[PDB]
């Protein structure tokens, strides 16, 4: 058996690469130490700063385009209307009766 | 719409015309440039929808989902940082390519006012997702991965393009604002039968239900830590915008239909949950759990009802942040342990403080402890579940208690009790990951101040 | 786990197609390259069409 | 105007420039012989064009620069290791074999071009034929296996069914106590280390089969030590003699043209030396492929084509 | 053989087809096929070996069965009206056997068997021509005789090629046989919207030769003709290797590439004929052509296959014949799907 | 630590002549490199 | 291999490209007039 | 439609199974392939001379003609095949298989 | 040609049970009898005999399996007492599956005949009642 027991010519694996060992304070961002800094300090502005920051407070003081607020005006001045004539509040039918028209059965 | 749309495709020339070791800071820089501009959408109205033209539109169950996916892009550049440092810069820029097209696929199916758009770019998103599995994938069995997710998803959705062709050539129009008008009753037909399944099947595949869900432990597990990502906080709410947007044309035979999906559902939430208690794998577990998750939001939308809506729209945005996450740790855990397996590495808390913090906080998230927005779609599904029948919540109550049990098992298994005696190689946390873990946290705990933001059209 | 997630489920959709197409590719592309039994099939076929669609 | 159908069709026709001067003649042997002196006398006298032996590195001599590139990069194989270990481990020994027998037959075509672009003959050292008693030798002797002689044997049959083979072989015929001398003479410390039994193999190899294979369709001269100093009468029995048994009398225009554009296009020329047979004294792994083509683009003008490279001076590159 | 000769030999070709595609008289159409075939037989035999020769006999004996059952048709349809204008077949199973004489023409099943066998036997550039050029003279007068077919047979035939390319597909290692599956297959989504509308195959057609001449001219660039022979191109030419796996993926009918757009449109024809179950069935049917279209992928870019050392002086010389429309190909068979309505030019 | 590249094993299965051997098709073989196969004067006695 | 610019090639290419510009703003031109004409814009 | 010209199309029709039958001796493929072409001239001449379609009476030739040349081009094909195993059988040809 | 197909449609669901399984059968040996025809022109096993036995063997499975459809299905219209019922034919469509798995002896095969068959005849007789078309004609 001469075969040499190797398949073929292959690269060793190699072992994994620390970014501590060169460089402390790394950040883990890059092995280049000016890159790695700048990299870090762009992702803490832009994500940090910018988006969570003023984001969060532009959501927090979007205006009323869901009318909550006009709509709680508009039932407390419809009930206040109500009370008064003595109407019943809320109707059962969502639709006034006399402009519906029902098909006759005579069955 | 294009204000989001022009820029995002500007991602690519600026990503290729980049220096060579500066296409990290100015992917991440507009990525999150871009997110910034995405959050205008948030400012919906209780009225119809914000339609901007005939192509393309926006509501508030479509603004939180693109909000998510304009977010997802930095997390997953910083994430893939990491595994990508002896790359070559080509194929660099090739990775950050599929990234970008993907979000471009994503954010215009989104809006998509119709169908067969949708569907194209439903579609087209899953080319970029099959690549980025078969190429940067560590194992050999990625490729059986790879065939999986494409084939389980076309085989899911051909008859999807047949019943929408069709019921464009019936109706005579496939825009969602005209369906939604003028809506009509499907009689109870075997016709109408067969439609109805060609029209839910393909957004049930993607979930994905319980009886075809196979492609997700392999295409989870083997994809790299983006990949992962994208399927678990995005791609898998594909299938339930699908079916939120579809079951208008449905009624009033999802009513009968409905239940063998219920009853699978319903039960493949307890399979899977028992299925993480008995797992080797950390990535596996996740992707049960993610199971779990969808399957109760197939619930909510199969019962169809308000308040099924509200938390199906919360549960998926909660879902989709805290499966991120959990993936993130994963891959943090599998860089210095190079093995992927819990049992291995143990104890990490003593070595690792911050980032078992972190995994404390994503283990809570996941169990839905109030009044985080988990809990708040966990809450409204099992009251609309309740209402719809009050011997669902028995299964319910299992759920959540298995769900708790394997979360703090995950939380028991790696992080408390004694640390291997052999492993020397686990570095302190890089500033990279913990800001990593930080932006997925954040929007969590700051969008249970604000629920409304997330319930979807129908609060 | 085992019974039905790793086992049955799997057996139902994806073995069972992949068992199938398997069997019929093999079936329809293991042709010896003999033209005799091509034309024999052409006939055959020729004669079933005349029979059949009139 | 680069060579090609159109060329044929308007004027270019290839006939018109032999003047029974080319015949491409190859001069053959063993080692340590003055084959390469005698080879040269011939071309210089007959008016010819020497080709000088292939080496590792022939191919570097003619893309790009003349200078040859690294062992890593061009051949990943040394002469010197075989000499020192032909049993050695890693399979270098038939490595060198494949990769010397790809350039033999890359400047058989260079040489065949040269010859029908211009007309003018050429003369060579060993070419394609004759290089399988390097491998008869190395067979014998065990410094390779079974497998390789079975590739090498495929090869050679795919890639030398295509060419007209040498109007004249020229053999210079050295006793093998006499060409050890010679190379302690040499001095070369590599060379010290050449064993009887591997020249007796290869010498043996040339009168066993070369000569008899070659005698059926070449015209063969062989020649000893003395008898070929003087190159005088070698040109003499060259000019007197006349070949009309090879294939060469029964080519035509036609063939030539498809001959010619079958040396142009390295290419396709080298198609079958990278056939997909996985021996593992040749077979190279992904990561390793990947690293060295990596390093091989990296080099200052092989990143694009020849006139496409900004740092090697190419100017006008927007405009080209 | 002669370059003249060969110019000469492809012109012939053209003008058999052209005589085919412009003529209104039966005699005249026969006489193109006739003229075509004549032709084309050196074409095959090209580069001269016994492979090349059992391949162009056997499509000889093919294309002359085929030409004979043509001509009894033709002769038949005069019998019964004395007419020899090319319009409605005027006559029963007269119009069966010119079906049957079209359909050997042009390969589909159950007449399929020559095409791998002669793909296989001949070069790359006669495959290209045999794939590409050699369906449009069947095809447009299939297109001109549409009304007059039967529809039970001539979709019975387009749903069997369908089937039959799938799975003949699957087992193929040879990319010569992999292109001629494909062939089968495209022809058979091609035959089954002629009964309902000819402009759908006419996109079709042009679609497919698009992606057809990309593919065949990549692997020409890469002369490579087994899977493994193509495993050897990404140590050489990686964009050679992305640009093919994209126009395979284009292929396999994928969207949004431009290979979504003809099956895309053929069901949705079909559809507004009120058929379901076919349109459903070559879905997923393609699904097997995908199939390989996708092992093929995985063997040429996705994954890094081992290479040779020979291999290292390759990286010393470059391709001295560039194919100028290679470049174009790719992006038509990858990019037009935005373009889709222009369908409305009658192409 | 490194990405899983095929090795010559798994190149080895896409060899055949077709995918998927079986027992009648095993011993079918690769066509040559080459599209080429190898190849595998009378005589007149005029007498009285 | 060692070669200048073409300028023939190079002046061919611009002059297509220029001549098939000023052609199609011309056709516009026209069609534009004669679509205003037709249908009695102006 | 008379009896005679359904005697013609049943010889074409038994020619063409002939054809494909492929006993051996593809030189019998070619005869077979004559015989078709001798029918298709037959029967077309009877029925132009039977309508007196004048100017119809160029066709039989021209179809002559032209499956006369096929008929040559077919026999230069059959010598190469022969002339690579020395015998024209049709089992010969199992170098390419589906 | 089509005159299996009228004879076996003329004869009312629930009714003349002997006749529809005649008419089954009749097809069923016509299908056969084409397979094995099929399976001879591709394939010649060995000689005459052998290649008659096949043919045999083919046509009586497919005729068998058709009996069993045939009858089966109309005996469980018949005594269901629910004509135009796709259930009907899933049962006799695996009665048929499972005697067909019974022929080639295996459990396996068995069970995937039932599944793929009912299914199979219950889609026929959904398009039956549904008037969905398998070769539709061009209209427009
Ligand atoms: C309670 C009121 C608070 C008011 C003050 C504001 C507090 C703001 C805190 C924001 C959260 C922290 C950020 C998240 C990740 C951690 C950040 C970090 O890196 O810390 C390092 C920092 C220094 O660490 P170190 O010493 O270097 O590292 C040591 C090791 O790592 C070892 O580390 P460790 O073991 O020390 O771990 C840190 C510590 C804490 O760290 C964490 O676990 C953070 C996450 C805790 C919650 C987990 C999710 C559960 C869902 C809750 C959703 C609430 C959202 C409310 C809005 C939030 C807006 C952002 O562990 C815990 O204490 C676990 C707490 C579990 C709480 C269970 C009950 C939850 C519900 C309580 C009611 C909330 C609403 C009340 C409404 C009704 C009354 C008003 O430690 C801390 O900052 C600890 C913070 C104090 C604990 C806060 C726990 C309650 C927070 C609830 C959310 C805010 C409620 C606001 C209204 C309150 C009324
Ligand atoms: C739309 C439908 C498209 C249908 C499919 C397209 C058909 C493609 C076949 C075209 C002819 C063969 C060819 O061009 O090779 C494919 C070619 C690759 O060429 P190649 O493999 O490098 O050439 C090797 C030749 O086989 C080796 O041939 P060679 O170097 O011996 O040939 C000498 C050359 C040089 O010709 C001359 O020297 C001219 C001599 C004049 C003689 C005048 C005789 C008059 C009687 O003549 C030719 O190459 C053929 C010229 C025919 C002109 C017909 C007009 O790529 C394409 O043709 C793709 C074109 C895109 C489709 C058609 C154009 C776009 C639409
Ligand atoms: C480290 C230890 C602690 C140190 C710090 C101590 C201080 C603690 C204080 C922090 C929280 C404690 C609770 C105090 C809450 C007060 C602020 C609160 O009231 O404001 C909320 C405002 O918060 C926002 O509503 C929610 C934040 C928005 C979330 C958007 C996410 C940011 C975008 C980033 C990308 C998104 C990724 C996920 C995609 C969906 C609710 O406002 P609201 O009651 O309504 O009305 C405001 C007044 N109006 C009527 C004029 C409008
Ligand atoms: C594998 C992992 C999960 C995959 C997804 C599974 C979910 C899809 C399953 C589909 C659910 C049921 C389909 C049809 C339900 C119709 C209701 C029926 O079951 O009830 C009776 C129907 O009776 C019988 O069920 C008749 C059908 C019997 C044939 C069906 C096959 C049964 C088992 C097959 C399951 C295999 C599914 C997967 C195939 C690959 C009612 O009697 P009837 O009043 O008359 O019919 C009412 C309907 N009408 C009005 C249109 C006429
Ligand atoms: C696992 C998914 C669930 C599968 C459940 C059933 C599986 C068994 C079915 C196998 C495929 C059957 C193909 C033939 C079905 C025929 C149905 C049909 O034709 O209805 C079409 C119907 C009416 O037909 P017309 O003739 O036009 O109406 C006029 C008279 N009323 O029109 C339509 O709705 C067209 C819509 C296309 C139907 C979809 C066909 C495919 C089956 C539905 C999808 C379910 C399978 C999904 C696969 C899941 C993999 C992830
Ligand atoms: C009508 C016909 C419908 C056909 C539908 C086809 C569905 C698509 C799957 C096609 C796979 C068939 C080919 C096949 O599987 O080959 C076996 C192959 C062997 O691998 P090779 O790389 O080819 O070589 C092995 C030896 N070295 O096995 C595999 O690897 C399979 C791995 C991926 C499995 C994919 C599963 C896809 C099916 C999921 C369910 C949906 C199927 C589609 C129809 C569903 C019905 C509604
Ligand atoms: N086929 C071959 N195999 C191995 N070595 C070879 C082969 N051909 C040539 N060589 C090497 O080329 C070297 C130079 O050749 P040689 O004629 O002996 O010396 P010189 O160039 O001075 O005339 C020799 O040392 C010989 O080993």
């Amino acid at each position: 058996p001469p075969e040499p027991t190797i398949r073929l010519q292959e690269d060793p694996d190699p072992e994994d690469e620390n970014l501590y060992e060169k460089n402390p304070d790394s950040h883990g961002y890059d092995k280049d130490p000016i890159v790695d800094l700048w990299n870090m300090r762009v992702v803490f502005f832009f994500g940090f700063s910018i988006v969570l920051v003023l984001g969060s407070t532009f959501v927090a003081y979007l205006p009323d385009y869901r009318m909550q607020e006009w709509a709680r005006r508009e039932a407390e001045r419809l009930v206040k209307y109500r009370e008064a004539n003595g109407l019943p509040l809320m109707e059962s039918n969502c639709f006034d009766p006399n402009k519906i028209q029902l098909p006759e059965d005579e069955d | 719409m294009l204000k989001i749309i022009i820029p995002t495709t500007m991602l690519l020339p600026m990503t290729w015309m980049s220096k060579h070791n500066m296409i990290w800071i100015n992917a991440t820089v507009h990525s999150l440039l871009i997110s910034l501009i995405s959050l205008s959408l948030l400012n919906q109205l209780g009225e119809n929808s914000l339609n901007f033209s005939l192509t393309f539109f926006s509501d508030s169950l479509s603004a939180p989902l693109l909000v998510l996916t304009t977010w997802l892009l930095p997390l997953m550049l910083m994430a893939s940082q990491s595994h990508l440092s002896k790359e070559t810069t080509t194929r660099k820029k090739l990775y950050i390519t599929m990234l970008i097209l993907l979000q471009l696929f994503l954010i215009m199916t989104f809006t998509a006012t119709e169908l067969i758009l949708f569907y194209i770019l439903f579609e087209a998103t899953l080319v970029p997702t099959l690549i980025i599995i078969t190429r940067w994938g560590n194992q050999t069995e990625r490729l059986n991965a790879g065939l999986y997710f494409l084939f389980y998803t076309l085989a899911g959705s051909l008859p999807l393009l047949v019943a929408l062709v069709y019921i464009q050539n019936t109706t005579g129009s496939l825009n969602f604002l005209i369906i939604h008008y003028w809506s009509h009753p499907l009689s109870n037909s075997w016709s109408n039968i067969f439609m109805w399944l060609a029209c839910i099947m393909a957004f049930m595949v993607k979930m994905p239900l319980y009886g075809l869900h196979l492609w997700l432990p392999k295409a989870h597990v083997e994809a790299p830590i983006a990949g992962s990502m994208v399927l678990a906080a995005v791609l898998l709410k594909l299938g339930g915008y699908g079916m939120m947007r579809i079951t208008t044309i449905l009624n009033p035979l999802t009513n009968y239909m409905a239940y063998p999906f219920l009853m699978l559902s319903m039960w493949g939430m307890i399979m899977t949950s028992s299925i993480c208690l008995r797992q080797t794998d950390l990535k596996s577990l996740i992707a049960y759990s993610s199971v779990s998750h969808m399957a109760l939001v197939i619930v909510a939308i199969m019962i169809q009802t308000p308040w099924s809506f509200m938390g199906a729209t919360a549960l998926m945005i909660a879902h989709g942040l805290t499966s991120s996450m959990l993936f993130c740790l994963a891959n943090t855990n599998y860089e210095r342990v190079h093995s992927r397996t819990m049992i291995l590495a143990r104890g990490l808390q003593t070595l690792l403080p911050l980032m078992a913090t972190w995994w404390l906080v994503a283990s809570l998230t996941n169990l839905a402890l109030p009044p985080s927005i988990n809990l708040i779609g966990e809450l409204f599904i099992i009251t609309a579940s309740f209402s719809w029948s009050n011997i669902t919540i028995i299964l319910m109550g299992m759920n959540m208690m298995i769900t708790a049990l394997y979360s703090l098992y995950m939380l028991i298994t790696t992080q408390r009790g004694k640390y291997t005696h052999h492993i020397n190689n686990i570095k302190p946390s890089f500033t990279r990951e913990n800001a990593l873990m930080a932006l997925h946290i954040l929007p969590l705990l700051l969008l249970t101040l604000n629920p409304k933001m997330i319930l979807g059209p129908l609060y | 786990s085992s019974l039905l997630d790793l086992i049955w489920l799997e057996t139902i959709l994806p073995k069972t197609t992949s068992f199938i197409q398997m069997k019929m590719s093999i079936m329809v592309s293991n042709q010896k390259g003999l033209i005799k039994l091509y034309f024999l099939s052409f006939l055959i076929t020729i004669m079933i069409s005349m029979t059949l669609f009139n | 105007l680069q060579y090609g159908p159109l060329a044929f069709v308007l004027g270019e026709r290839t006939t018109r420039k032999l003047t029974e001067t080319s015949k491409v003649i190859t001069v053959d042997g063993n080692i340590c012989s003055g084959k390469g002196r005698l080879a040269r006398e011939i071309a210089e006298k007959l008016g010819l064009r020497h080709f000088p032996e292939a080496g590792i590195h022939y191919a570097d001599s003619t893309t790009g620069d003349g200078k040859p590139l690294d062992v890593q990069l061009s051949g990943n194989c040394s002469l010197e290791k075989f000499y020192d270990d032909p049993k050695s481990n890693d399979g270098n020994s038939y490595r060198l074999q494949s990769w010397l027998y790809a350039s033999r037959l890359l400047q058989y075509a260079d040489a065949l071009e040269h010859l029908l672009s211009t007309g003018q003959g050429v003369v060579l050292e060993r070419s394609i034929y004759s290089d399988f008693v390097f491998l008869e030798a190395m067979y014998r002797q065990g410094f390779i296996r079974k497998q390789c002689v079975e590739h090498y044997n495929e090869v050679k049959k795919v890639t030398a069914c295509e060419y007209l083979p040498p109007h004249v072989v020229v053999y210079v015929d050295v006793p093998v106590p006499e060409i050890q001398s010679r190379i302690q003479k040499k001095g070369n410390p590599h060379e010290m280390k050449i064993t009887a039994a591997y020249l007796q193999d290869i010498e043996n190899a040339y009168k066993k089969t070369f000569l008899p294979e070659m005698s059926e369709k070449c015209e063969v001269l062989q020649y000893s030590a003395r008898e070929a100093e003087d190159a005088e009468k070698v040109v003499e029995d060259i000019e007197y003699l006349k070949c009309d048994k090879g294939p060469w009398p029964d080519q035509d225009d036609r063939t030539f043209h498809r001959l010619r554009m079958l040396v142009q296009n390295k290419l396709e020329v080298l198609n079958y030396t990278t056939i997909p047979v996985y021996l593992p004294e040749i077979t190279i792994g992904a990561h390793q492929s990947d690293r060295v083509f990596q390093k091989f683009t990296e080099l200052p003008g092989r990143k694009y084509s020849p006139g496409y490279n900004e740092d090697v001076g190419d100017k006008w590159i927007w405009l080209k | 053989m002669n370059p003249i000769i060969y110019t000469t030999l492809i012109m012939t070709v053209m003008s058999g087809t052209m005589l085919v595609m412009i003529s209104s008289h039966w005699l005249l159409i026969w006489i193109g096929f006739e003229m075509n075939l004549l032709a084309m037989i050196p074409v095959l035999m090209k580069n001269f070996n016994p492979r090349a020769t059992e391949a162009a006999t056997k499509y000889f004996l093919t294309q002359a069965t085929a030409s004979m059952m043509l001509m009894m048709a033709i002769i038949i349809n005069l019998l019964y009206s004395g007419q020899w204008t090319i319009t409605k077949m005027f006559n029963p199973v007269a119009m069966t056997m010119m079906t049957m004489a079209l359909a050997m023409k042009l390969g589909l099943s159950p007449f399929h068997f020559w095409v791998p066998e002669v793909t296989q036997g001949i070069s790359l550039q006669a495959g290209l021509l045999l794939l590409t050029w050699q369906k449009l003279a069947p095809l447009s007068v299939l297109c001109q005789i549409s009304q007059s077919i039967n529809p039970n047979l001539m979709l019975t035939m387009a749903m069997l090629s369908i089937l039959i390319g799938g799975w003949g597909g699957l087992n193929q290692t040879q990319l010569r046989k992999i292109m001629a599956y494909s062939s089968i297959a495209h022809m058979g989504w091609m035959t089954a919207v002629l009964p309902y509308n000819t402009t759908m195959t006419i996109l079709n057609l042009l679609i497919y030769i698009t992606m057809t001449l990309a593919m065949f001219m990549l692997l020409i660039h890469s002369s490579a003709t087994t899977t493994l022979s193509l495993s050897h191109t990404w140590n050489k030419m990686p964009v050679i290797t992305s640009l093919m796996m994209v126009t395979l993926l284009s292929m396999g009918g994928l969207p949004p590439l431009s290979g979504f757009m003809p099956k895309w449109m053929i069901i949705q024809e079909m559809t507004k004929n009120e058929s379901i179950i076919m349109p459903t069935l070559m879905a997923m049917t393609a699904l097997l052509n995908l199939y390989f279209y996708m092992r093929l992928a995985y063997s040429s870019s996705l994954t890094m296959f081992p290479s040779t050392n020979n291999m290292k002086m390759k990286w010393q010389f470059e391709h001295t014949k560039q194919m100028k429309l290679l470049p174009t190909m790719i992006v038509l068979s990858t990019l037009v799907l935005p373009m889709t309505p222009a369908l409305s030019s009658l192409n | 630590a490194r990405q899983w590249q095929p090795d010559v094993e798994w190149a080895e299965q896409f060899g055949g002549a077709v995918m998927y051997p079986t027992k009648e098709t095993a011993h079918w073989k690769p066509p040559p490199w080459n599209d080429v196969d190898p190849p595998k004067n009378l005589t007149l006695n005029f007498g009285p | 291999p060692h070669g200048s610019p073409d300028w023939l090639k190079v002046g061919l290419t611009l002059g297509t490209s220029v001549f098939l510009w000023i052609y199609l703003i011309k056709q516009h031109k026209e069609d534009v007039l004669e679509y205003k004409r037709r249908n009695g814009l102006e | 439609m008379p009896l005679v010209y359904m005697n013609i199309i049943m010889a074409f029709a038994i020619a063409l199974a002939g054809l494909l039958m492929y006993r051996s001796h593809l030189m019998s493929s070619l005869l077979c392939l004559e015989g078709m072409m001798l029918s298709l001239f037959i029967m077309s001449t009877l029925i132009i001379l039977n309508t007196h379609f004048t100017l119809a009476n160029m066709m039989p030739i021209i179809l002559l003609v032209f499956a006369a040349c096929e008929a040559a081009l077919g026999l230069s094909l059959l010598v190469m095949v022969s002339n690579t195993y020395g015998t024209d059988y049709v089992q010969n040809l199992n170098l390419l298989q589906c | 040609a089509k005159t299996l197909l009228h004879k076996y449609s003329d004869i009312p669901e629930g009714t003349e049970c002997h006749r529809k399984a005649y008419a089954s059968t009749s097809i069923g040996g016509a299908t056969g009898l084409i397979v094995s025809a099929y399976s001879i022109a591709l394939k010649p096993p060995a000689s005459f005999l052998e290649g008659v036995a096949r043919t045999g063997r083919y046509t009586f499975t497919s005729a068998a399996i058709g009996a069993i459809f045939g009858l089966t299905s109309c005996i469980s219209a018949q005594v269901r007492e629910k004509p135009d019922d796709p259930l009907n034919y899933f049962i006799g469509g695996c009665a048929g599956g499972l005697t067909l798995g019974a022929r080639t002896r295996s459990y396996g095969i068995g069970a995937a005949a039932c599944a793929y068959m009912g299914l199979t005849a219950a889609l026929v007789k959904m398009g039956q009642l549904e008037g969905w078309q398998v070769f539709a004609e061009p209209k427009v």
